[PDB]
């Protein structure tokens, strides 16, 4: 487990960016894969989870970040994208990735964690 | 949501969260996880009382009722927790606390 | 100047002649003294039989058994079949395993025996182990592994001199883009061939509700094998193979207690005489039942 | 004439080895479509325990007065017995 | 003197322990089943039958204990003439 | 000078001692006395049990039990049988109280037609018409689109749904009534999956027509949702019936035990009367004579 | 009911002329439609019957009728066209339109009736 | 086919219909039309015995074994008609018509 | 009283009249794929049998007890016979 | 000074001398069939029931038989059906005929009635005949005639007052070689039509393994017509027609054994209605009782 | 029972050559053909028997003589042809055609015997 | 395989020795009779009983491992050469015998 991340910076507000990740560590067709945010003072805070293309399933966002972010998947490659767009000052945050236990019948919460990326809104 | 409170050596302190029961029950899904200034979250202990493997003896607690405590032992010169919430998309993060050395 | 023999007693007795009478000596036929506890029987604490035959993920702790008798579980086990579906014919399967003897695992077909198709990515997130997405360990969901599906056309010759017995199951797809995706061909079917069998069967695409995670559906079926005979299979997608069969030689209790020729699910008959008024339903022997509570004859001095 | 017991304890032997034998039963039940058999099922079980239930009440009833008939007329026997020297 | 308490209960005796029987109706089957219907004739022919069998001989013997008891009855008053000579 | 009682009677008994002997007192253990009469058991006069379901051309809340006459008049004027039909009066034996719920209104099919595709196999006052419990889907515009409707059942209680697939003649019929030549139907819910086709075949002429009805039934449970899919010969409900959990022969109008020819009002052991009753009976017994004895004899 | 009649005139034996009814009020898709002769002295007499779509079926006309008179029917515009051809002498006389009661399983007698329209085949 | 027999106000008089068993029995439906000179067939009463709507009182029936018979009550001047029945057959095509009859007022 | 075999050997005919009356039935078999109802065919010819079995050898048994019952208080219907003119 | 009668002979005690053993238990059966009231049972040497109807080579013998009233067969024939398969719902095709009154044999449809179709060439090696290989005679495998196929679309209106029962079979072939050739339609179906039946079926094209020879297997089925009810059929392929028709009216011993009463069982003839014997429980007609025992006496006769 | 037969001669070792035969008074395609060779001295010996095209079925040829002998059939011209190649001096025999009897499941054995055909290799 | 060795008003009898896995109580046993410069002729097929269209000369048994054939009436013209085959299971085909000459002087 030696995931590896790119992208992150500054952007002007309502502008648009991307982030990916790839990871080599253990195969990619079984893991559930999630995206977390980490902000100073707060914490942790949900973003959203991916589902496998063998159970279908769908990338359900959370109600604060509904219809401005989206995933995508690409197992081909080992390769995950998230667009950002529309976005505004209160997003300066740092941001995780992470896989999650499995348990009964749905995912919880991470079990290996990225060393992060910033991400800064400014004027 | 999960409430947990604010912020020497050879001593033990014990740490413990605060939540509902429409957060927290009898349901053994509750994580513990180590911050280290500018470092990556760690997992302690994900399994309540099933302390994993390739980590020390410090990390040891318990789970009671609506709360849950985390013994540190044998403290030296060199913290979030999130718990089961059924059908629901995600697990509630709760508050962190600052461990303080002096 | 001798009279009738006369005694002393601290028992009763019923009959048609009065309503009840003082007994010398009360010899009933029933008795209660049920243990309340159970070749020694499978002891299996939630697998379902299904999800053990089948190997659910939480069934390590079984399989090797050397002989069983009969099977005891208890209702609505925990480790049913996390995917749904159900068995075709699924009460003859239990009622042909009620007396197996001895129940030997052997390895029919080996893993590399499937050059061309891929088997890494076969899992379901309905039963996880370990913390991991995971699948049956007896059958192989065989899946596009370079957007191609060359033909299955394995064949067995059955050189034992035993029976076997074999599973195959059939994929029913949620929807069109999921049978588009996971296999190449939109319409598939499969084919079984042997002596005194012929099969046919295709795929059935339709909305369905949400019974338990994910929305499709397992259909499995089963078949016996002559001991010198062989068998077929064909198919064009969907298709579950087999990697493990059961060497069987020739020819249940449903409740739950902690650990004689008679058993009840409530407890151990200690006793064979006439009858009891314990619960009737009863595996292998038992003496009778009768609905009542009092029934007494007298004899001695 | 004593010691008549051994002569009421074989009608006990009796009457509970000549129960006869049974084999291997079981209790399979069908799935719910086919509810007709699950009832022909009932009824025959119902019938079956029914019979035998009453033929029990029958039998350990009849025996129980036939046993005290035994007794009592064993009793006259002991009663002539004596009687007959007079 | 009176003891028909003894006997009318017997009546009674016997109405009772023919015990009670679950609400059934008997079902008809589809033609293309007929062993079934085969099959559903033998207990319930079988049934009456133990059941008739059960019935007028088994009904008989008690009726034969009712006029045993009776005729033994009527010699259980006469030994009770003859304790006094 | 005391004797054995003697006493005078007019009856006589049979035992297995004799042939036939004299008794005091003949108390008879059976009866023959019903009254050839009839939770008020439902009374239909001519509806079969299928054509007052489907709601024939030609009642609440409760009851127990059905009651019929043997070769009814008003069958279903259509030919056709019920798949399971035996199963269903099964189940409608003991449904308790019996109440009729539009779950889907007519107003739904605003793309499909629904005033023609009347039969004149059962005629209504001198006019042709159909089922009324059922709507049958015929082309609207020289287009079928297809049928997509889902329910939720937001009650709680179970429901019984009835549905129908038609078998057409030849192959012109099928031409002119739907659009699609090859059609088919898909049911999906917890525990069910079910696929169909029409059957095209030449065939005899039983009554009027030489078309064939086939009707399925199902049962939903209170938390669960049901769906539909159809590209033609489809048959959609109308109505629901909110459930919460049989005898053949009939006359003219207190007991739990009835036969096809009456009452029975004693709780005696046994009669030799028609042994097929409903509900408890006491037994069947063959013979005509049986009695136990006693009396005053002391 | 308000049936409404076209057609009728003077033609050479032999030859051909056509008829035509509307009607309106009632539904046209779920009634049955027949033909009637009536004449002079004798009175009515059958001249056939045609069948409903969703019915199947196909007209029957009587036996002295047949081989020349056949009818067409048209839902969609609601009309019934008459074909005559190789009439004869016998042929003079009016004709009614009409409906049919429903009962059992066939139509039976007529119902309702129209205005009518005679005929006539002369040297 | 049907017979029918050929042809004072404030009377009533009654008119009887003669058929056979294959053209009429103890069914109950036969027709009674009524027809005026220049006018069109008007039904007056379809089964037997039963009055249909939007019709006079004018007119009942009765039938009985072979035959049936419909009974005008009040004659007055207008009621110079004629009338035609009809009656069943069978599964045959359709039914039989039936000879008329004339009816004089003076 | 002589000549009192007539009235006992009806009793054997007694047994032989009645006993029910059988329509014409044959054992039929099936297929292996539904061995449940053969396992239902096996419950009620054995259970039938069982009780038929207890009929004979038991309800055949009292009656020959009675057989003996009867044939002895016989022999007691003339002992009280020869005492009437003592 | 008179006594007790004293005499001899040869659930209170276990064994007492009786005076007279009137024995209610009897062993004494023939082991051999018996001549029944002029329905004598239908004897077969190893033809089977499938077999004898279907007509196989080797059950010309009997041919025509008057009423009978059960069926002696012995089991595991030698003389089944050669060819592989079995007839579709066959138990139920034994609980029928079991009663027959008369089975009278009727030509239904003719030979000529297929002018269109070949008839010579439908022969097959299962089960030879006078050293040729031959087939069923009870019915007729159509196949190619000319390359072509015309669609069989023969009906019956059943004029005759009796039901009748008839037989068509579909046939399952080998691979898609033995379908190309045969047949000149890559898909086929059969199509039949009656008053309260419809069928639809296709052929099953599947890899097999060798049981009796031909891979293949053949699949029957049967249907009952009413007096006054007509009966159609559509096929494209792969139809076996039928040439005969028996005229049914109206309303089983498995063993072998050589040849008046009504009770018999598989091993011999019970001449005694007499009410308990222990011989084999299994037997057809009236059977007095069965027991599980060997010794049943009730005594009486003298003494009195 | 006019068996026609032809073909034969003398070739150079390793050569080809073809021979067909032909026959009347039987159901061709009824009856089952084989094909035996006859040696001075010894005598009769196996070569093979064909199949029936209404059984499936191939050629199964003799095990001193697999992998160069082969045979055809053509019912529909009633003609069987002959195919030998790599021929060696101890071929020079004479071959006899025949059908074969039928009896349980196999042919084993023969009913009718042609005229037959000599046949030499030699230098 | 199957071996076998090599005047008028008499009568001979031709013996065929064979094994038990060629021969048997099998009854799939044949005889032929071959005329020098003729084709090979069916004289008998079954074990005991004569083809058509064919004289009485020729008649023969079965027992144990072997069987006989008898030629009744020997004359002038029998001089000819007898072959045999047995059956063999499902094996492709039968076995074929060593065969006899006879000489008549």
């Amino acid at each position: 487990v030696q995931l590896v991340e790119s992208g992150g910076g500054l952007v002007k507000p309502g502008g648009s960016l991307r982030l990916s990740c790839e990871a080599s560590g253990f195969i990619f067709s079984n893991a559930w894969m999630s995206w977390v945010r980490q902000a100073p003072g707060k914490g942790l805070e949900w973003v959203g989870r991916i589902k496998i293309q063998t159970d279908g399933g769908t990338a359900d966002y959370a109600a604060p970040v509904k219809g401005r972010f989206t995933i995508s998947r690409d197992d081909s490659k080992n390769t995950l994208y998230l667009q950002m767009n529309s976005l505004r000052t209160e997003d300066t945050a740092v941001y995780y990735c992470t896989t999650l236990y499995c348990a009964i019948t749905t995912c919880f919460s991470p079990r290996y964690w990225g060393q992060g990326t910033p991400v800064t809104v400014s004027s | 949501a999960l409430t947990q409170p604010a912020s020497s050596p050879g001593q033990s302190i014990t740490i413990s969260c605060t939540g509902t029961s429409s957060d927290v029950g009898s349901y053994n899904l509750v994580f513990w996880y180590q911050q280290h200034p500018g470092k990556a979250p760690k997992l302690i202990i994900y399994e309540v009382s099933k302390r994993p493997s390739g980590v020390s003896y410090r990390f040891s607690g318990s789970k009671s009722g609506n709360t849950a405590s985390l013994k540190i032992s044998g403290l030296q010169a060199e913290y979030y927790c999130c718990s089961y919430v059924g059908s629901d998309t995600w697990g509630v993060f709760g508050g962190g606390t600052k461990l303080t050395v002096l | 100047c001798i009279g009738y023999h006369a005694n002393n007693s601290t028992e009763q007795v019923d009959t048609i002649m009065e309503k009840n009478v003082t007994v010398t000596h009360a010899q009933d036929i029933l008795e209660k003294t049920h243990n309340g506890k159970l070749v020694k029987p499978l002891i299996l604490k939630d697998c379902s039989v299904a999800g053990w035959l089948l190997g659910n993920p939480m069934c390590d702790e079984f399989i090797r058994v050397p002989e069983w008798s009969y099977i005891v579980e208890r209702a609505n086990p925990a480790n049913d079949l996390c995917f749904p579906g159900s068995l075709n014919d699924y009460e003859e399967l239990k009622h042909m395993l009620s007396r197996i003897n001895h129940f030997e695992k052997i390895q029919i077909i080996p893993k590399s025996s499937w050059p061309n198709h891929e088997t890494s990515l076969g899992v379901s997130a309905a039963c996880p182990y370990q913390g991991a997405p995971s699948f049956f360990r007896n059958v192989v969901w065989l899946i596009k592994k370079n957007d191609a599906y060359p033909t299955i056309k394995i064949s067995y010759n059955n050189t034992n001199r035993e029976d076997l017995l074999i599973l195959w199951g059939i994929h029913h797809s949620n929807n069109a883009e999921e049978q588009t995706n996971l296999y190449k061909n939109p319409i598939t079917y499969i084919s079984v061939g042997t002596s005194t069998l012929n099969q046919r069967l295709a795929p059935k695409i339709a909305t369905r509700s949400q019974v338990n995670g994910q929305r499709g559906r397992m259909d499995f079926f089963w078949t016996i094998l002559k001991p010198d005979d062989a068998i077929h299979f064909e198919s064009n997608g969907n298709f579950i193979a087999p990697e493990y069969a059961y060497k069987i030689v020739k020819k249940i209790m449903k409740s739950g207690v902690e650990y004689t020729k008679c058993q009840t699910p409530v407890g151990a008959i200690n006793s064979s005489m006439p009858f009891h008024n314990i619960h009737p339903l009863t595996i292998g022997e038992c003496p009778k039942y009768v609905k009542s509570n009092k029934l007494v004859l007298a004899t001695g001095l | 004439t004593q010691k008549a017991i051994d002569g009421v304890t074989n009608k006990v032997n009796s009457i509970i080895d000549k129960m006869n034998t049974q084999f291997e039963a079981v209790g399979r039940e069908f799935n719910n479509l086919e509810r007709r058999i699950e009832n022909l099922n009932k009824k025959m079980e119902d019938g079956f325990l029914d019979v035998w239930t009453y033929n029990a009440e029958l039998l350990v009833l009849m025996e129980n007065e036939r046993t005290l008939d035994f007794h009592d007329s064993n009793v006259k026997n002991l009663y002539d017995k004596v009687r007959l020297q007079l």
